[PDB]
């Protein structure tokens, strides 16, 4: 019956700044026998398993940088990270072990950085895909910041929005950028009717869209 | 070195059963409680159950979410932890992790496995099509199209190309997933040297090495 709740849901901090986040328990976690609060913090970096940081509310696991400090008692806990590094990008979970175990809902820490324009590349469909009746055109928009970006696809100069799938990465753990992939899928018969295939990226870094294109006649 | 390695995840139909295992090494297994925790994609960690240590009779406990439906056991001869899941439902689709738990002294989960992914679905296993993406620096890629279930793995040059890789989360469409991966190297080095994407889809035992050929 122990409810764990974390605050904020998410936030972003620039490298070198302080981060503080909260963990509340619906009942005290202070065990009276041992005089310790049974509250641990775990860090879960994008694509990895959770890693133990802090336990008994304030004991920092060996190998954990001293920039991480757990504090609090009873029903209220805090994790502070001083001089945050790009590598600290993660979801942070608190977890009680007073009565069985229960995790909080997590705090997503993002890293704020300087605005950066994407590096855009476009790719025609492979001969092997075309042999099978389909045609996917791929556009990568790499290493940009902030995450918000617009991509339009133009075929023979006319926008086309149907048949498009977009995917963003998690933020990068070393450069704090995002990347995005955009895939336009057409029939082979439709693909063979048009010449110019264009991916256009509009990001806050420039008023000019970044335009990458290929012509089928030049393939 | 402490090792925990989960196995047993994959695709199972609603109403079916599945048993996971967790192979451990590098510590006195019988001294430790062991927990299972799951995580639906994009969502929070959820504790499922533990099995206690020898000192406590290897007795078990469960979250109310799975009590009656999931069973935890352990093989103390081989230091292997198990999770039996029955009457699976859509909401059981998740990465399952085993974690080393309490030793009588410390309140902490010191170590976690890599996780194994369970998908509960009526859809069929479909292997991916893998396509090469050829055009100072050069960006190359692979398109990994039309597979089910998750996951797939993508490496470049058997993993020796790791920096400047971006592998994009799969997107689900018409009951199939598609993902892509980019790699960026110096143009003096490709096509001068070979660049290959290595794709695996455990569900269909698919292994693919796609060399990125110019022109
Ligand atoms: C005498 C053993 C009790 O230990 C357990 C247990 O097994 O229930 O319970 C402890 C409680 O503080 C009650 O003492 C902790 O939750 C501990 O982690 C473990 O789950
Ligand atoms: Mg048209
Ligand atoms: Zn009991």
């Amino acid at each position: 019956d122990i409810v764990m709740s974390q605050s904020p849901s998410s936030l972003a901090v620039s490298a070198g700044e302080k981060v503080t986040m909260s963990c509340k328990s619906s009942q005290s976690l202070l065990n009276s026998r041992t005089r310790k609060n049974y509250l641990a913090w775990y860090q879960q970096k994008p694509g990895q398993s959770p890693k133990l940081l802090i336990y008994w509310a304030s004991t920092r696991e060996s190998g954990v940088p001293d920039r991480f400090t757990g504090s609090g008692s009873g029903t209220d806990f805090t994790l502070t990270i001083t001089s945050v590094q790009a590598e600290d990008l993660a979801v942070y979970y608190c977890k009680q072990s007073y009565n069985l175990r229960t995790f909080g809902g997590g705090t997503k820490l993002e890293i704020k950085r300087a605005d950066a324009a994407p590096t855009v590349s476009i790719f025609p469909p492979s001969s092997e895909q075309l042999t099978s009746g389909g045609a996917s055109v791929v556009c990568f928009l790499n290493n940009f910041y902030p995450k918000d970006i617009n991509v339009k696809w133009k075929i023979d100069g006319s926008e086309r929005q149907n048949g498009v799938l977009n995917s963003w990465t998690d933020q990068d753990s070393k450069d704090s950028t995002y990347s995005m992939s955009s895939t336009l899928t057409l029939t082979k018969d439709e693909y063979e009717r048009h010449n110019s295939y264009t991916c256009e990226a509009t990001h806050k870094t420039s008023t000019s869209p970044i335009v990458k294109s290929f012509n089928r006649n030049e393939c | 070195e402490v090792k925990l390695v989960e196995s047993g995840g994959g695709l199972v139909q609603s109403g079916g059963s599945l048993r996971l295992s967790c192979a451990t090494s590098g510590f006195t297994f019988t001294d430790y409680y062991m927990s299972w925790v799951r995580q639906p994609p994009g969502k929070a960690l959820e504790w499922l159950g533990f099995i206690r240590n020898k000192a406590n009779g290897y007795t078990t406990e469960y979250s109310p979410s799975v009590k009656g439906r999931f069973t935890i056991s352990r093989d103390n001869s081989q230091s292997i932890l198990y999770l039996q899941m029955n009457t699976l439902r859509a909401e059981d689709s998740a990465t399952y992790y085993c974690a080393r738990d309490h030793d009588g002294y410390y309140e902490r989960f010191s170590y976690w496995g890599q996780g194994t992914l369970v998908t509960v679905s009526a859809a069929k296993t479909t292997p991916p099509s893998v396509y090469p993406l050829a055009p100072s620096m050069v960006t190359l890629g692979c398109l990994v199209k039309g597979y089910f279930p998750e996951p797939v793995t993508v490496t470049w040059n058997s993993g020796s190309l790791s920096s400047g890789v971006h592998t994009f989360p799969a997107v689900l469409q018409s009951d199939l997933y598609t993902l892509s991966s980019s790699v960026t190297v110096p143009s003096s080095t490709w096509p001068s040297e070979t660049v290959t994407c290595n794709v695996a889809h455990p569900a269909s035992s698919t292994k693919v090495d796609k060399k990125i050929v110019p022109r």
